[PDB]
């Protein structure tokens, strides 16, 4: 979890918010995915959120559904994902890396063993999308035992009990959900509810990143202006991959321009 | 925190995105409140009796047990309005939706019987209904697609994945996670996140209650066993519930064996899968070595699902219920046999249950046994499917 | 000589070739004997309850009468095993066939519901069943063709004449006149030669008996009127019979108006035909000036017949019952309305009855009236027909 | 009815049985039907049984069903049938003519009026196929009032009450049904049950003609040998019409040969 602490300390010192792209590991293929991620980092990504392809991603809309499908078409497995993660960490020693997991992939052959593998390859956080705080005990315990930050979600209609639980249980960053629904660029989430942001700070929660439907620099700026420590964008990034499948070079150039613009907006 | 236990031993829980937990807690709260509301129970009872046609008959087979020591009764959920047991708990959940001030209904469907039930209840009680149905099932269960749309429901074909029931489940849940403020998710089986396995059992348990009273009246004793197919678990747990504390009564659940368990093309996670987390619950599932959810297969759309409700996983674990499988061909033979010798056309889902009871009889024809099969649905939706198969096989 | 009166006023009789008179007298004798046989009645009652699912529900419409002074109940024969009222009297006639030592069954069918009932009873009770069905009806009621054959009945398409119900009747009767030694003609309506109009009424009269007890229980009084469609007369006389001596209760029968009475394309002989002799009876019929029997027309196969049972001709003549007509388009609107606002898919035959009740309400919305419609069948057999019509009309 | 009495007296004197063909009036057209009937008579028919086309002939199998259909296709009506009957009687003053009717055509606009029309054109008998003796009262009464013989059927399983009723009510000839079922050449009826023949004679019934399924000279001979006064053949005659629709001349030649052979067999 220390890589997030260092990041947010550095960003705070520079009066900056974080920009954090999401992509699916191995989309559209292992080698291109590795190049995609290098381009995201070089373009100014402060951290990464990385999906392990899952058969039934129920928190995800069609864009990221199709990213999972492309990765599977390339034969991507969780083992190959961990091979990629080793390579990424080898090149980039300080960038925080979070995984976006579904429960069955973590639970499959042992929760503890899963977080152990995460620690071994140098992952910094794990967000399990279909495990609410109410079911989280064995996941967050295993995470903390292996120096992994467990990431929890603060929904728009979070009550006080939930805010206190999320603040206590989570590490690294707090996920501030922009809206209900599933992932999707077309469905724009609202402004960071200021009451949630200030309440999380009051409870000493990990710094908040806003996510879902964040697909333009204007939204990134608004998130940081509202008091969030940064913003996550997934589907907007993945749509650039999908659009340029036939043009690997154009894909990377467009990813670079987009990410640069999104990051610049976080300095506002 | 919950009002009720979300687990049956290891199995169950509420494995949904955090956004949906308030909706689940609200539903649980409304359910607990409704269960002690005499006005709710009177409304529910009135619908079951005067609208759906409860109690359903218990029919003694006159012919298919000839020359054996088996006495076989069929609990006639095929006679329920809509044509299957699904209608029972849909009437209760629809009333809950109204109680919670929701005006829209989301439902998944495979055989189309839960979809038809959802649509008819929504038409009756003034709700706007949308139904997800795998594109494969839209074809092989097409009569129910026509019935749903005639009743004013929106039917949305799902082409992703296997284009069958699990994929419809996925889309329904994705929808609900964005529309829960105005829409109630009318989950159609005793599976998914708490409180659904509990609610669906309680709203189906009249099946076993009636069966017990009827068999006592006709035979002066409890059955030796009650037998039901298991797609998600609702008709079986509805039959089982009132007998669970009757320790002498066998509870037998029948999973779809598809083309044969050895082929991997089946829907029998309870006996041939392993525990996993998917569709909001911790339960047995068909999954790859890596933990990807597998696609299931059954000739019957209603059983074609790679998991199973947690209470059945639990009853199995402690040995209170036994679970078996029946193949496509075995179900088809039971279908034909019931049509030709008792004049009843059963759902292919229900035919899996019948097939196993026929096997119990045939394997040990001098064994004295009093059996009840839950005839969960009628087979009108299947007649075109079965006809095409029998034609491509001479017959 | 006969044991019972073959006439209702001028109407009825036994206008069959001389060869068939012994068969008719034998049937009459077996019927009279069975009616006083407590063992027969117990067998019949047991089948009706435990196999067919009687008593059927009486459903109060919650929505379609809103804003008027009409209270409307639906007698739910659509919930009977098989899907229509036809099943009731088929169980009784099948038992009579056994009582007379016959092992074969002949039946005509139009909507296919009497055919399905004949087939299911034959499967259950061990009879060899063959069914005549007009080739036009084989197409527009095709789901019932599949159901009949799956139950092991032989379905014989009739291409002669209009290729509809009257032509199936013709072939069934021609068949019986040569096979009566081993075959029982299981006539499906309250028409044809004595004793059929009498037997069919007596084996359908539980409909009205139940309705009376149910309406008394729910409303504390008799209906202002009971309303039923009339194809041959069985579901209507089954509803009417127990109310005939209740002089305050209106009896309203609904004939098919087809494309409009003025077009000549209808099935409404009671009000628009004239007395003739055909199909073994003296009754109102659609006929040419010369006395040739006309071809009828209705969107509904079950009503598409150019004559009508003699007891209805008689009840009309003395003013005890009133008869009206409903067009294709009126029936279709009632079909849609029931699907969308009560969640029940009715037979198009039954939709004619509903349509008239809706007209009674709409025409005089502040008239206080308590009405029962006999919902004689469910509409699964019609969904493809109705769908195609609604599509070719935008919708 | 006198024309039958004279016929049977003449036949008895010559030790002969009667041969009586059936055809549908107006099949396949009015003019050809008139020629057909002239050929039947010239070939030796002792009497005629003539059908008035009816929409729903329920005592008739496919062959005569199709004869009715051909007549209707030619637009034949009962009024035109009576026009034909006038013409036939004008040419042939002594041959007995019986009509084969279905009830509705007789009942249609008055039973009495129907038999009056029969008497006017010189018809000798009327057989109403779907009126059993039990329903016959107004038909036989009207028939007798207009000097028409009402024809009744003696089925194979006729009991004694029926035999006595048929003997008392009928005139002209008694129809001795060969078998159950509907008309049809392919379905051969049995020998005349001798007990029925002798019982009818005992009760002074009109002379018996055997009918249904009689389609060969052998059967005609057997009928007369068994004691019947003659035999009727319909479908066998009509099949010759159906077979030769395209060859009017061949039709008549084949009808002539067939009828001649059938009549010769009645002399045996
Ligand atoms: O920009 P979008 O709309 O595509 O959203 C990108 C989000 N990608 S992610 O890994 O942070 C992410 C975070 C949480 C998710 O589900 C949960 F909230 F239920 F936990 C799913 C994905
Ligand atoms: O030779 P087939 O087999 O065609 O029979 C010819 C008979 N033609 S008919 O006019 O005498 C004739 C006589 C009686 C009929 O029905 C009834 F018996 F019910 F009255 C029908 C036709
Ligand atoms: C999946 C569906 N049907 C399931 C079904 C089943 C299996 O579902 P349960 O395990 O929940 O009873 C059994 N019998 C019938 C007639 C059924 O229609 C559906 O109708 O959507
Ligand atoms: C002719 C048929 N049906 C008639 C019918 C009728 C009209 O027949 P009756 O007049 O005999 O009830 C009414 N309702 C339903 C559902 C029907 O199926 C038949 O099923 O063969
Ligand atoms: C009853 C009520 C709530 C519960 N939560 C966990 N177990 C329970 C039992
Ligand atoms: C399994 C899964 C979902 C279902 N919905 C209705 N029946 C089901 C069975
Ligand atoms: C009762 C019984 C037999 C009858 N035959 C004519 N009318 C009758 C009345
Ligand atoms: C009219 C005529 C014959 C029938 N058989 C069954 N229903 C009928 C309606
Ligand atoms: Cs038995
Ligand atoms: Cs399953
Ligand atoms: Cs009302
Ligand atoms: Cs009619």
């Amino acid at each position: 979890m220390e890589r997030y602490e260092n990041l947010f300390a550095q960003l705070n010192d520079r009066r900056e918010g974080a920009f954090v792209p999401f992509v699916t590991l191995g989309d559209p293929g292992i080698e291109q995915s590795l190049k995609i991620i290098d381009t995201l980092i070089d373009a100014g990504a402060d951290a990464l959120e990385l999906g392990v392809p899952f058969s039934d991603p129920l928190a995800d809309g069609p864009t990221i559904q199709n990213a999972n499908l492309r990765a599977f078409a390339a034969g991507v497995t969780p083992a190959q994902c961990f091979e990629m993660l080793a390579l990424i960490r080898e090149k980039h020693p300080t960038i925080p890396i979070g995984l976006l997991m579904y429960a069955n992939l973590v639970f499959n052959n042992g929760i503890d063993a899963f977080y152990a593998r995460c620690e071994q390859v140098g992952v910094d956080s794990v967000l399990v999308a279909d495990v609410p705080v109410e079911e989280s005990a064995p996941f967050r315990q295993a995470a903390l035992r292996h120096n992994i930050a467990p990431i929890f979600i603060c929904p728009p209609n979070a009550d006080d009990d939930l805010l206190r639980q999320v603040a206590s249980y989570g590490r690294g960053y707090t996920y501030l959900l922009s809206r209900s629904g599933v992932t999707g660029a077309e469905n724009r989430g609202a402004l960071p509810l200021h009451h949630l942001i200030e309440k999380l700070k009051e409870y000493h929660a990990a710094p908040a990143l806003q996510g879902f439907g964040i697909s333009s620099p204007e939204q990134v700026s608004a998130a940081v202006r509202a008091g969030a420590a940064g913003a996550i964008s997934g589907s907007a990034i993945v749509k650039i991959i999908e659009k340029n499948l036939a043009s690997p070079k154009q894909m990377l150039a467009e990813l670079r321009s987009f990410v640069s613009a999104m990051k610049a907006a976080s300095r506002a | 925190t919950t009002l009720l236990n979300p687990y049956f031993g290891e199995f169950g829980g509420m494995y949904v995105p955090q956004i949906l937990m308030p909706a689940l807690n609200q539903l649980e709260e409304a359910f607990v409140s409704a269960q002690k509301d005499p006005e709710f129970q009177a409304q529910f009872a009135d619908l079951l009796k005067n609208y759906a046609g409860r109690p359903t008959a218990l029919t003694k087979c006159q012919n298919i047990t000839a020359g054996t020591r088996t006495t076989l009764y069929l609990k006639r959920e095929d006679l329920l309005h809509g044509g299957a047991h699904k209608t029972n708990q849909v009437l209760g959940q629809a009333l809950l939706a109204k109680r919670m001030g929701k005006s829209e209904i989301i439902a998944e469907t495979g055989a189309g019987q839960h979809g038809v039930a959802s649509a008819l209840a929504s038409a009756l009680l003034g709700l706007k209904c949308r139904i997800y149905m795998g594109a494969k099932d839209v074809e092989r269960q097409s009569p129910n697609v026509f019935r749903m749309r005639l009743m004013g429901a929106e039917v949305i074909p799902v082409h992703s994945g296997s284009a069958t029931l699990k994929d419809a489940c996925n889309e329904a849940l994705r929808d609900w996670s964005g529309s829960y403020e105005t829409a109630h998710y009318m989950l159609g089986t005793a599976a998914g996140p708490h409180p659904y396995p509990t609610i669906v059992r309680e709203f189906q348990r009249m099946i076993g209650e009636e069966t017990k009273a009827q068999i006592l009246d006709k035979e002066g004793r409890l059955p030796d066993a009650v037998i039901a197919c298991v797609g998600g678990g609702s008709n079986a747990i509805g039959m089982f519930a009132d007998f669970i504390n009757d320790t002498s009564v066998g509870l037998i659940g029948v999973e779809p064996g598809g083309h044969g368990i050895e082929t991997g093309e089946h829907g029998a996670p309870l006996k041939h899968g392993r525990v996993g987390i998917y569709f909001g619950m911790k339960a047995p599932m068909m999954q790859t070595a890596d933990g990807q959810i597998e696609e299931s297969y059954s000739i019957s759309a209603g059983l074609d699902f790679p998991s199973v409700g947690p209470q059945h996983a639990y009853l199995n674990s402690i040995g209170r219920a036994d679970y078996v499988s029946i193949t496509d061909d075995e179900a088809l033979e039971a279908f034909k046999t019931l049509c030709r010798h008792e004049g009843i056309i059963p759902a292919l889902e229900s035919s899996h249950a019948l097939a196993h009871a026929l096997k119990m009889m045939r394997e040990q024809p001098e064994k004295e046994q009093l059996l009840v099969v839950n005839l969960s649905g009628r087979g009108d939706k299947d007649i075109f499917t079965v006809h095409d198969i029998l034609k491509a096989r001479g017959e």
